[PDB]
């Protein structure tokens, strides 16, 4: 019943930047409004309480400030580890109506990071079971965006690989990357030449990483 | 070293009026400005001092006692009142000098469906003196004939819940209550304002 | 130091009943709020409601009354969350929080938090990983175990048992046309290495009781 | 358990003074200021002034300004209210009255709660050159019913006269009247009570009548003729 | 000083129904307004201070309101025992004031008023004056006439009547007469008689005694 709305949605930033994050309630919340950080996989973790009081341990470099309906978090010179999405949320009401907003995701700027390229092999293992998954690793690159692409005897496939980011690294702001292709054995027994093709911008042209089925690789 | 009035006035829990609470503050500075600098209160009253002036002034001990009423019963928290509260819960003497604050907690104390458990006592034998604290539970005999410990016609238990819910008006709604007693006494001064 | 500590992962028909749990420890805990907040597949938080341990007082959230129960055991410092009868509306991971305390006329927020109970509600049958070896190849060489083909989540991953972090990425997991997830856990490590050094990847799976360790050799 | 308790009915000449008492009980009585009110027979109530019990400093309504002087006796817990060169417009119930203590609110402003908690019974003061004379009391006599009897109270000034009945004990079905002037310029006034005629061979009753002004106190029992 | 016009000057309600008085100060005084119940020979009692608040034990039938200039006092449901003269009374400035008083008087159904009479009391009459009494007891409306006659002679003259005022009870007066003649008027004659007319009764109502009988 008091709806609490943040902004912005998301934002990208230099270590060393000041990140602004703001919220607003439906209604007069007085001073009652807490901030909270969240980091990919973790439990969130308390930074502001009363708008503006820091939680105990939390670094000095986050700030709070407002009253009513307007909020603002502050993180001074940000920090590699500070990538997270962050959600304040009101406490004013009976426990039976707070809110939370819905989040503003923080993401680190740093200098672009070509990918290092990895190709692995099914396993004589797995083969044994009918199915042959091939694996590409894009690792420790900057920005996100990587077009990867799987050649079998030089023909493109589509349809049968997924793909799985890691989030940003906590001292590099770096991402990896895996990309699986998944292959029934008669039809990775039928083609010799497996090779994924990775297009970043820290790449002056495409890195291919290959391998010929039966050979040392 | 200040006060810890925060312990008091920010308590997660407080006392049923019955079972009142007291905290003795002593060997402290008394900076009295975070309240009476605050706009979060509904009655702010003072007996014999001007909460303006307790910044510069020195006291033996301090008092602050705590509980919830409901709104309608804040006027009974001052000298020379009656009523259930005043006279069976928690009695102020004439001379009282000391403020007596109070302010609204209803989205802390109340809740849909009812919170019960706080409790005023509705029957006593005699009315309390000041600062008196009766906790007992004992089957109130408003007839002639003995009770001997069991409930029935004229034979109560002495304790009512208030039934707080959000929706409540205002005079039933719950409001935490903080009563600070200043005492002087023919002995040194163990809390003094910032001034002093 | 505060801590929070919650029950373990749990998948659950639905219509079952399912009990979670969080103890806390270093504080005392009949002095603090505790509660319950969801949060549901890339979703955002919920609060469900709070108890004050040892004083006869639970609060419901307003949309979760009624649909579950918040209890306490004070002599084991534990607080619980219950559905009599699960939907698959219910998957989502659940924390436990303390409430900091009140001030004035209203509240804190949760100041301290336990480490989230994934609950996974589902038809289908649990199954235990495949753990195959991502062998290197031939400066920094690459190598890892893929994890294929389990439900529901979690695994976990380590190397070496715990002492091999540096260079570690765990993917998060994928979830294949099959139903059935996966995940790969990669590490880079100095070419040299690969002689001498020992590589071995540690997989639990514990709603399937499946524990696997592989030996990762050069190919 | 607060009590005011004033002292009794007086007559006063024009152009005499009178003081009247207000004994205070059951409260600390320094802690309290103390008001005077009077009421004109009949008409409406006017405040006469306020005293400090504590140090007995005063302030008066300007009418009253020379006339009236309020004081304090620690020591017996009682205060006084002077009036001096009456006239027949101080004909009057006077009345004390305790409101709560002042306090001081957030800001520092003192703030004042001058709203009258307690009263005494009142003092009639009659303004008049005629003498005091005590009543006289005569039986009303009674002649599975219901029986009527009384007592008459009569030829006495100035008011008032009180009549109880059984010490107190008998209040349901009393009617004591009001009083009337007569041609002599005397009161008096009839009290009745109605009882169940059955009880007339068994209960006693007996009316009490007290006329302050002359020190009168009588009882009388009232008995069927025989 | 600050006048306050207290309305109406009385009224008339049956119970159960809702009172409407009304306070208007001659300058703005905040709440600082009070309201006390006068019932009969009684002090005033303490009813609703500042405006709205009410005191403790006052039945939840009694409000207040009104800010600045124009008060309002309400009874929800009107009860036998709130017959009074009520006041209004502001503390913003001294001196202190009241309002002029409102009469509250309750309108019930007829009764007829049960008559008593009663002869001088022998301890009287050694005193040279006989007074006779005539007792109308818990009747309704107020007004009543009584006629004395001795021995068939209307009297006139030599009698005076007291009401009370409206019972809290059964909001009844009682009204009592009482005929004075000398010892000696007193012995020259036998019938004393007293009649009764009032609008409960259908014919008028005599009692009576004859001396020494
Ligand atoms: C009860 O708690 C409130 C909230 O304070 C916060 O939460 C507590 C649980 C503790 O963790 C505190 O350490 C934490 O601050 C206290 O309210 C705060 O009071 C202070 C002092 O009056 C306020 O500071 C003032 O602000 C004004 C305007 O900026 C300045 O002019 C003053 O010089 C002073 O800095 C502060 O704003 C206020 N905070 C809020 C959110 O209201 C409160 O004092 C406490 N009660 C008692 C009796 O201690």
């Amino acid at each position: 019943d008091i709806q609490m709305t943040q902004s912005p949605s998301s934002l990208s930033a230099s270590v060393g930047d000041r990140v602004t994050i703001t919220c607003r309630a439906s209604q007069s919340i007085s001073s009652y409004l807490n901030w909270y950080q969240q980091k990919p996989g973790k439990a969130p973790k308390l930074l502001i309480y009363a708008a503006s009081s820091l939680q105990s341990g939390v670094p000095s470099r986050f700030s709070g400030s407002g009253s009513g309906t307007d909020f603002t978090l502050t993180i001074s010179s940000l920090q590699p580890e500070d990538f997270a999405t962050y959600y304040c949320q009101q406490s004013y009401s009976t426990p039976r109506q707070w809110t939370f907003g819905q989040g503003t995701k923080v993401e680190i700027k740093r200098t672009v990071a070509a990918p290092s390229v990895f190709i692995f092999p099914p396993s004589d293992e797995q083969l044994k079971s009918g199915t042959a998954s091939v694996v590409c690793l894009l690792n420790n690159f900057y920005p996100r965006e990587a077009k990867v692409q799987w050649k079998v005897d030089n023909a493109l496939q589509s349809g049968n690989s997924q793909e799985s980011v890691t989030e940003q690294d906590s001292k590099d702001s770096t991402y990896s990357l895996s990309s699986t292709l998944t292959l029934s054995k008669a039809d990775y027994e039928k083609h010799k030449v497996y090779a994924c093709e990775v297009t970043h911008q820290g790449l002056s042209s495409p890195v291919t990483k290959s391998f010929n089925r039966g050979e040392c690789s | 070293n200040l006060c810890p009035f925060g312990e008091v006035f920010n308590a997660t829990r407080f006392a049923s009026v019955y079972a009142w609470n007291r905290k003795r503050i002593s060997n402290c500075v008394a900076d009295y400005s975070v309240l009476y600098n605050s706009a979060s209160f509904s009655t702010f009253k003072c007996y014999g001092v001007s909460p303006t002036k307790l910044n510069d002034l020195c006291f033996t001990n301090v008092y602050a006692d705590s509980f919830v009423i409901r709104g309608d019963e804040v006027r009974q928290i001052a000298p020379g009142q009656t009523g259930k509260i005043a006279d069976y819960n928690y009695k102020l003497p004439d001379d009282f000098t000391g403020c007596v604050i109070a302010w609204n907690s209803n989205n802390l104390d109340s809740k849909v469906g009812g919170n019960y458990n706080y409790l005023y006592r509705l029957f006593r034998k005699s009315n309390l003196k000041p600062f008196e604290r009766d906790i007992s539970t004992e089957i109130y005999q408003a007839g002639s004939t003995p009770c001997n410990g069991v409930e029935g016609f004229n034979c109560y238990f002495p304790l009512q819940s208030y039934g707080f819910q959000p929706t409540n008006g205002v005079g039933y709604q719950p409001y935490r209550v903080v009563v600070l007693s200043f005492e002087l006494l023919h002995a040194p001064a163990t809390v003094c304002g910032p001034k002093k | 130091e505060v801590q929070l500590v919650q029950s373990g992962a749990e998948v659950k028909k639905p219509g079952e009943s399912l009990k979670i749990s969080c103890q806390g420890s270093g504080y005392s805990f009949t002095s603090y709020w505790i509660g319950w907040v969801r949060q549901m597949p890339g979703k955002g938080l919920e609060w469900m409601g709070i108890i004050y341990p040892g004083e006869s007082d639970t609060r419901y959230s307003s949309s979760f009354q009624g649909h579950v129960t918040i209890s306490a055991d004070k002599s084991i410092s534990t607080a619980y969350l219950q559905w009599s009868s699960l939907k698959a509306s219910d998957t989502a991971m659940y924390y436990c929080a303390r409430i900091r305390g009140v001030y004035s006329s209203g509240w804190i927020g949760g100041d301290y938090w336990g480490q989230g109970t994934l609950v996974t509600v589902s038809s289908a049958s649990t199954k235990g990983p495949s753990v195959f070896p991502l062998a290197p190849s031939s400066g920094t060489a690459a190598l890892g175990c893929l994890v294929k083909d389990y439900f529901p989540e979690p695994v976990t991953v380590s190397w070496n048992s715990g002492a091999l972090t540096s260079g570690v990425h765990t993917f998060p997991a994928v979830l294949q046309s099959s139903g059935l997830y996966s995940l790969s856990s990669v590490v880079t490590v100095p070419s040299s290495s690969l002689g001498t050094q020992t590589y071995i990847c540690n997989v639990n799976h514990k709603p399937s009781n499946t524990k696997v360790d592989k030996k990762v050799e050069p190919k």
